[PDB]
């Protein structure tokens, strides 16, 4: 890889200047090198992997959402032909993605997930997992559909079981893992009443948890919570 | 879409 | 080239698709291969061409001024070395910011300039010119950063020759032109004099012309010369 | 920074 030669320390200290410079993209090449390294990461590594490729993930969905919805309107009643050229290009786009997501997912298993002893490492990178296949999952139409999506299940489950009996409810990777876990019930399992009573019942057992909190703990749980609480907005 | 982290 | 053998029409359509994705790379690709086809680019197709490259450098030098921060913070009395890396990063985004001036301005002398006769094709193709050089200039610092100066400086003189000769002083070509050779003035040949004596009689000339336009073409000056106000409000 | 098109 092109990453090879470069010092682990090094390719750290440019994911955090590529982040600095929004360059995306760069973040997660020097990320994946790091990864690539062999050794486990730190919390604060964890983070700019996960960081660097939601970012390019989430660029190329947004992307793929625009093309998609051009393309379902060329197949409408009344809309003249313009050829395979719409097709084409959300196909180029989705291609690029699904490889993003492969990319991601052959780190989780060679070998981060296997090295993860400690439960908020191993929640994490399941919830990664998990993340990246729903990513996978939105986009496909054939033969492995199903296949993807309860691959995205198994690795939100198993990140689940760990969490509920490892971390506090308020544990803002518990909280993140559930929020996303909600999300995969309500847009690709077709499971809106699952989605929101994990919101619900997620977001009741932290409320009782935070004054266990300090002040800083406090924020970072709160700020979690009102996405459930935005999300539980949205779907009643 | 819904909020995701 | 990689789009040798997408047909022209669908290079152009691509890029349209590209533009409302957000995929500014994409659609400079897109518009490379559509040139390099070798016929003479419509109007609507040289904006095409241009917002792609706009764009794509434009966040390159955003990338670039982050970097270049970092770099002359860490040189600094009292800062702590770190060792090359601020140095390699901020040297690649350049070089890559290079390489796409380069592309540009290579599309442009191979053979885009030399076959537009028209002066609104002419003139918009050399402040390109000028505006790729200017890219370059911003981020020289060796034997040819006056040579590289001299470039965007001749490159914009030819333009304004032509378009002071040829075309309304409402023209927004005309006005866009004189907006970036002022900057170039100010930013780039340290000459805030000339900056602003050329805003603002660019600005003084052009409210002389609105009253000959429509109110299509009234908007379309107007935005321009309120962007040359802002600049002049900045200056002084 | 100033105003470019
Ligand atoms: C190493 C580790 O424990 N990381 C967990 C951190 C990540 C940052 N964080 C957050 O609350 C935000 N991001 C986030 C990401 C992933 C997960 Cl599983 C939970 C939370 C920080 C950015 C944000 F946009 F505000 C969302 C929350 C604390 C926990
Ligand atoms: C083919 C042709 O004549 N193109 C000139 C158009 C380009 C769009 N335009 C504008 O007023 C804006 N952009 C622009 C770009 C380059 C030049 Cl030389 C002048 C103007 C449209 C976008 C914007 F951001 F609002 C700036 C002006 C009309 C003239
Ligand atoms: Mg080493
Ligand atoms: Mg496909
Ligand atoms: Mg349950
Ligand atoms: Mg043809
Ligand atoms: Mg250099
Ligand atoms: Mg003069």
């Amino acid at each position: 890889g092109a990453m090879g030669s470069m010092e682990r320390a090094s390719l750290i200290q440019k994911a955090k200047l590529a982040e600095q410079a929004e360059r995306y993209e760069d973040m997660a090449a020097f990320m994946k090198g790091a990864v690539e390294k062999g050794e486990e990461l730190s919390c604060e590594e964890r983070n700019l992997l996960s960081v660097a490729y939601k970012n390019v993930v989430g660029g190329q969905r947004a992307a793929w959402r625009v093309l998609s919805s051009i393309e379902q309107k060329s197949n409408e009643e009344g809309s003249e032909e313009k050829g395979p050229e719409v097709r084409e290009y959300r196909e180029k786009v989705e291609t690029e993605l699904q490889g993003v997501c492969d990319t991601v997912l052959g780190l989780l298993d060679s070998h981060l997930i296997k090295e993860a002893g400690d439960a908020e490492s191993r929640v994490f990178y399941l919830k990664m997992k998990g993340d990246y296949y729903r990513y996978l999952a939105e986009v496909a139409t054939g033969d492995d559909k199903k296949r993807i999506i309860d691959s995205a299940r198994s690795a939100y489950q198993e990140a689940m079981d760990i969490s509920k009996k490892e971390m506090p409810p308020t544990n803002p990777i518990r909280l993140g893992l559930a929020l996303n876990f909600s999300v995969f019930h309500y847009e690709i399992a077709n499971s809106p009443e699952e989605a929101i009573s994990l919101a619900k019942t997620t977001f009741d057992e932290a409320m009782a948890d935070l004054h266990t909190l300090s002040e800083d703990s406090y924020k970072d749980s709160t700020l979690i919570m009102q996405l459930l609480r935005d999300n539980l907005t949205l779907w009643t | 879409f819904p909020a995701t982290v």
